[PDB]
RNA sequence: AACGCGACGAUACUACCCGCACGUUGUAGACGUAUAAGAAUAGGCUCCGGCCUCGUAUCCUAGCAGGCGAUUCCUCCGCCGGCCUCGAAGUGGCCGUCGGUAAUUCGCGUAUUGCAAUUUAGACACGCGCGGGAUCAAAUCCUUUGCAGACGACUUAGAUGUG
RNA sequence: CAUCGGUUCUGGCGGGGGGAUAAAGGCCCAGGGAAUGUGGCUCCUCCGGGAGUGUUAUAGCCCUGGGUGUAAUACCCUCGC
């Protein structure tokens, strides 16, 4: 448990109801929480249960006038994620209206989430909460398949900042290596004395 | 080389063996010792 | 798609200047006229990497066009302007030709 | 019931090279290479002997035994591919209207294309696209014979399959009319 | 059904001027406690021996504590269970260290396969298998095969659910 | 079918309580109606039920027969 | 009758698209695009070269 | 014939398998009851390391390194006994980096306020150190 | 000069009053301290006090920041989640709000 | 989308920008509110030696809420300027000047807030002030038009003219 | 804040009793036995390991009786701090 700022979450691997359920527990709760990369989420069983359950969902609509009342059907993989967290909190009330104020949702990751850390929720991880074996699918494959518009600039978008991730790494495995080096190279300078101190202490 | 005729024509499968995912628990000396004590009790 | 930044010329007529102003005889008609600055300074460097950035940001290039209404019949002095999309080439193709 | 270990085996010839890297097979002979993505099975590859390959699984069940013999088959299904290949030989017959076939290979492309004309007195030109890596003659010893030869039996066997099902018949009696494009015999190049 | 234990327990009819002396009554009851072990000795009893509570008495209720509690053993159990059928019989094989988990082993089986609650099992014999060649079901001969030795592909790592958010993707390979 | 791409109304298992009501009603008086049925029934019943024995795949039955004849004849020896 | 999104008819309408139209396509706006043509051709932050910056938000206010 | 295989490679366990408990103590693997439960026994003499012969179910354990060689399926206490102090399984364990992280894991659990205000300026000097060095190579390169 | 902190509290959050599906209690709170996790970390918080500190519009006695006092009664549930008890129910629009939990009174 | 967004033009004032000078100004709620690989999970990482359950980690962390003076060190931080660079809702790198700075040690000051009482301390936005720098605009009514029209609304034109 | 009273929640510690005077188990003593057969021996090999023999050897295991022993510990009950 701790308290943070605003809380960065990559999308990529996650299932969609528990990431949704501990995302709207902790707006609830009070922490900011910004989720990126809505487009690789999963869904647990095979993809066309996911798009069966999104052309039932397609199928509702207000009768007597379409613009007003209805299911808006928002077809982007961020509003699916914001639809499945805005079925989990009393959006109705001024408390839950605030609590949804605390939430972003992406597709890919824009600046300035490029450069900041991006943590996950080992509750809600496909790998470690499917059985092998099981099928599963992609809301932003879903979100293709029912009309979203933007799955080839969000790959071409990604790709870049991928290299640029890619140079970043790179700097940062020389800057490793040179504090490596440092430490073997100060570790003489240091006075004994203070080395087995340190080192009963545990550092 | 092949001398038999596969029925399908797929020549080039291999000579598959039996499905046994059981195979190897129990021996054969010991499966007729126990059919003998079986045949002897029924 | 997300307009980035456009760039006009250095000499606009008095009937496309009509088309930003509704009261245009009462006006100053002091339109664009700290624009056309920005060729003469610095030897326009500022038009220079507003064309840049168009160069190598951009992949939609369209020129900004306006009728000569005063060739028309019309009573109407206020000219029509539209966006008009260059096809072909590459970017830098398309930023040069316009 | 939940089987604790299951095994399967497949040799591999002298001449043959063998690489596995994250369930991603890529078989080498000296007719070319041929490449297959495995990762959607859970299986472990390991060498257990000097020109053998062992696949086994853990605690899995008895659909997930039974997996590895399809493993097997497709690997084995490689190794003969790049080592002696497959060969398909079509017949295409008629009646009245000779079939025209015309074979040739796309530059661009790489692969080849089978143009069919005067199928049944018809004025359409079918053209079929071949898989890359699928070579198409005109057979010179016997009649009527088309010749697809390649290392992938997959693709070899879809692109008959394409020849094939773009010359049916449609809305005739099929006792009555016969004509169409078959495939004769299937076997290996060498 | 539960934390069990074995018990031991004798009773027997109430004593008359025409039977001084009655038979004594054994049985082995697996349940939760003695109050519950009795119960299911006179519903037995009233089942075949046509003795009830109100004309018997309990002369003895003892706890049969495992031998070898730290031995690995092979059981085999067989039981009468009650469907819309009808009663059936079944033998199963279980391999724990005691009778009484062996027991609770074959509670929750019946349970997860059969849908059978404890009221409508009987347990007719539990034994050890004394030779591994009195094994009969493949589920436990692969067990006491020669030199059994498995690897855990895919151990998912444990992760306290009171920590939220993780900097790191986990790994499932220790 | 094409059920993926265009899906038919919802079946609903939102049940209503007068159908609940319902439901429970007749599966009472079913349950009645059968006792009342047990009890004039003519169809024959046998004093001892058929007991279904020892299974075979039960290593000790051999010998379980064993104590069974033992026994029996103990007490034949008794009586 | 054969729709218009029929998968024939739009097999049809490409092989004409890529065998007949085409090349009259082309031909037409290489002419236009040469009489274009004709009228057409009738320190790098001190210069413009280096692309500096020109003289509702998406993260939460820190 | 060569053959590249890259998967992975888990270790078994097995009898002679030293396991790692929760509670930080050890055992080793005597026999395996199912896919789920084994049977083990720690006879360490060290009471930190020490375990009590009994179950141990294998999601509640952690593989070591560490396999004690021939040890015979269904070895009494005894035995084991001989096995873990004739192999010196102690020592190794001690060895392995699990120990290590476990030991500074005590370290720095047990520190006081003057301990830690000691460790922060102790740290302080040898980053001063360290900073000297890491300029000095970076003026290098 | 010096570039420490100079906090000696606990951060906490509050979550709500102690309820049960529909009816709520407003005289009881619950509050979320951060790092505690379990019923053996919230026995520690036992008794302590905490601070609910706010701001107001108009000036009074110099300040226009009240405070709020109340104390830790009792852990709730399983997560470490306590029960506070406060001289006046806490605001049904704070909940999520930061509250300050203090060492004292002090048992060390 | 009349409570979604972008680019551009001209922007008179008490309008705009810069500096500091503060708010009985506000905000679902600062108190170290520090931390960018990508990818796989029946495999990965590396400095190529080895390493991988584990963020129970790493950085930062002392001084009147942190003074003054030294001893000592060339370490860290910040504002500017130059050259580059960063378009997914645009900002970081290097160099240079200037300013601050316990890694080591010491000297003078702290009291009296009286045995606790938020530790009034942050960011953004807004407003009122000066002292400076920069700029002199439009819309509507009205008359008119008929590409429009129930009324509004809309297309036009009205400043010297091809009116 | 300290010292108390009433009610209540929660943590730890020191003893007593019972059972098969827990059952186990460690170390000894005396018998008996087998294999998922240790060492040894024989035969095959891809030289990696398999097959056969049999009762402890260059590992051990199971069963019965006895001692330590009124052993420890679990569980249940209970006296207090």
């Amino acid at each position: 448990s701790s308290f943070e700022s605003v809380v960065v979450i990559d999308g990529k691997g996650h299932l969609l109801g528990r990431l949704a359920s501990i995302v709207a527990k902790q707006l609830l709760s009070g922490q900011k929480i910004v989720v990126v990369r809505c487009e690789a989420l999963n869904i647990s069983g095979e993809f066309f249960r996911a798009k069966l359950k999104y052309h039932a969902y397609l199928r509702k609509m207000t009768r007597y006038n379409p613009t007003r009342g209805g299911p808006f059907h928002f077809r982007a993989p961020s509003r699916i994620f914001y639809k499945a967290v805005r079925g989990m909190i009393p959006h109705k009330t001024a408390r839950g209206a605030a609590a949804l104020e605390r939430l972003k949702v992406f597709e890919g990751v824009p600046p300035p989430y490029d450069k900041k850390k991006k943590m996950v929720v080992p509750q809600a991880l496909r790998v470690l909460r499917l059985q092998p074996g099981r099928k599963y699918c992609t809301v932003g494959r879903l979100s293709h398949e029912v009309g979203w518009k933007y799955q080839d600039v969000v790959a071409r978008l990604e790709e870049r900042r991928k290299a640029k991730g890619a140079a970043y790494y790179e700097r940062k495995k020389l800057a490793a290596r040179q504090l490596s080096e440092a430490k073997k190279a100060a570790a003489a300078k240091v006075d004994p004395k203070v080395s087995e101190a340190l080192a009963a202490y545990g550092y | 080389k092949n001398l038999g005729m596969r029925k399908n024509g797929q020549v080039w499968l291999p000579a598959k063996k039996a499905f046994r995912p059981t195979k190897g628990l129990t021996s054969w000396e010991l499966r007729v010792k126990k059919r003998q004590e079986q045949a002897a009790m029924k | 798609l997300r307009s980035l930044t456009t760039v006009w010329a250095e000499h606009l007529s008095d009937e496309v200047k009509r088309r930003f102003y509704k009261n245009w005889y009462k006006s100053k008609k002091k339109a664009f006229t700290k624009y056309a600055k920005k060729y003469a300074e610095n030897n326009g460097a500022s038009i220079t990497r507003e064309l840049e950035r168009i160069k190598k940001y951009c992949t939609v290039v369209r020129v900004l066009a306006h009728t000569q209404i005063r060739k028309t019949p019309l009573k109407q002095k206020k000219a029509h302007l539209m966006e008009i999309q260059i096809n072909g080439g590459s970017v830098a193709d398309k930023v040069e030709f316009g | 019931m939940r089987y604790i270990h299951s095994e399967e085996t497949i040799p591999v010839p002298e001449n043959v090279k063998v690489s596995i890297k994250s369930r991603l097979v890529t078989v080498e002979g000296p007719r070319g290479k041929l490449q297959k993505d495995l990762s959607h099975i859970a299986v472990n590859f390991s060498v257990v002997k000097k020109g053998v390959i062992g696949l086994e699984i853990h605690h899995g069940s008895r659909k997930d035994v039974a997996a590895l013999r399809t493993v097997r088959t497709i690997i084995n299904n490689m190794i003969i591919g790049v080592t002696k290949g497959f060969k398909y030989k079509m017949r295409y017959v008629y009646a009245h209207f000779p079939i025209n076939v015309n074979v040739e290979k796309n530059a661009e492309t790489g692969c080849y294309e089978v143009e069919i004309r005067n199928f049944i007195g018809e004025k359409i030109v079918r053209k079929v696209v071949m898989a890359p890596g699928v070579e198409v003659e005109i057979s010179k010893a016997q009649k009527d014979e088309l010749i697809l030869s390649g290392n992938s039996l997959e693709a070899v066997s879809q692109s008959a399959a394409d020849i094939q099902q773009i010359c049916k018949v449609r809305n005739k009696d099929i006792r009555k009319f016969l004509d169409g494009i078959y495939v004769s015999e299937k076997g290996n190049i060498v | 059904m539960g934390r069990l234990q074995e018990y031991q327990v004798i009773g027997r009819h109430l004593p008359t001027e025409a039977n001084p002396n009655p038979a004594l009554y054994r049985m082995r009851i697996f349940a939760p406690n003695e109050v519950v072990a009795k119960s299911r000795f006179w519903y037995f009893l009233r089942g075949l021996k046509k003795v009830k509570k109100a004309t018997g008495e309990i002369v003895s209720v003892n706890v049969i504590s495992e031998k070898h509690p730290l031995k690995v053993k092979n059981f085999g159990i067989w039981l009468r269970y009650d469907s819309r059928s009808g009663t059936h019989n079944m033998y199963k094989e279980y391999r724990e260290t005691s009778r009484v988990a062996a027991v609770e082993a074959m509670y929750a089986d019946m349970a997860a396969r059969h849908r059978a609650r404890f009221r409508s099992i009987h347990i007719l014999k539990v034994v050890e298998l004394e030779k591994t060649e009195d094994v009969k079901r493949p589920y436990i001969k692969q067990l006491v095969a020669k030199n059994l030795s498995f690897p855990l592909p895919h151990r998912v790592p444990k992760i306290s659910t009171k920590k939220i958010f993780s900097a790191k993707r986990p790994s499932t390979f220790s | 079918a094409g059920t993926i791409n265009k899906p038919k109304k919802p079946t609903s298992k939102r049940k209503t309580t007068r159908l609940r009501a319902k439901i429970s009603k007749r599966a009472a008086e079913k349950k009645r109606k059968e006792r009342k049925l047990a009890r004039k029934n003519p169809e024959w019943r046998s004093k001892l039920k058929k007991d279904p024995g020892i299974p075979n795949l039960f290593p000790y039955k051999e010998r379980l027969l064993q104590q069974i004849e033992e026994e029996r004849i103990r007490r034949k020896e008794e009586l | 009758a054969k729709s218009a999104r029929a998968s024939r008819i739009k097999e049809n309408h490409q092989r004409f698209k890529k065998n007949i139209a085409g090349p009259v396509e082309a031909a037409r706006l290489e002419r236009l695009s040469a009489k274009l043509m004709a009228i057409a051709q009738a320190s790098g932050v001190k210069s413009g070269k280096s692309i500096g910056r020109k003289d509702s938000s998406i993260v939460f206010p820190m | 014939a060569e053959i590249n295989v890259e998967a992975t490679s888990w270790r078994r366990v097995e009898v002679g398998r030293v396991l790692k408990l929760e509670n930080g103590s050890l055992a080793a693997i005597v026999e395996i009851i199912d896919h789920k439960r084994v049977l083990a026994d720690g006879p360490s003499s060290d009471p930190k390391l020490a375990t009590p012969r009994g179950i141990v179910p294998l999601s509640r354990a952690l593989l070591t390194p560490i396999v004690i060689p021939k040890l015979p399926r269904g070895a009494r206490t005894g035995a084991v006994k001989k096995a873990w102090e004739a192999y010196g399984v102690d020592a190794k364990w001690k060895e392995t980096n699990w120990a290590k992280k476990q030991l500074q894991q005590e370290r720095r659990q047990s520190l006081t306020d003057f301990d830690r205000f000691k460790v922060m300026r102790l740290k302080k000097q040898r980053r001063f150190e360290e900073r000297k060095a890491l300029a000095k190579i970076k003026a290098a390169a | 000069p010096s570039e420490a902190g100079h906090r000696l509290y606990v951060k906490g959050r509050h979550l709500s009053y102690q309820r049960g599906r529909r009816n709520t209690h407003p005289k009881t709170s619950l509050i979320k301290i951060e790092g505690v996790d379990d019923t053996a970390a919230a026995n520690f918080y036992l008794g302590k006090r905490v601070a609910y500190v706010y701001r107001a519009q108009k000036e009074v006695r110099g300040t226009k920041i009240r405070v709020i006092w109340g104390k830790i009664t009792r852990p709730h549930g399983n997560s470490g989640v306590v029960r506070a008890k406060f001289t006046h129910p806490l605001p049904a629009r704070s909940f999520g709000a930061s509250v300050r939990i203090m060492l004292y009174p002090s048992s060390i």
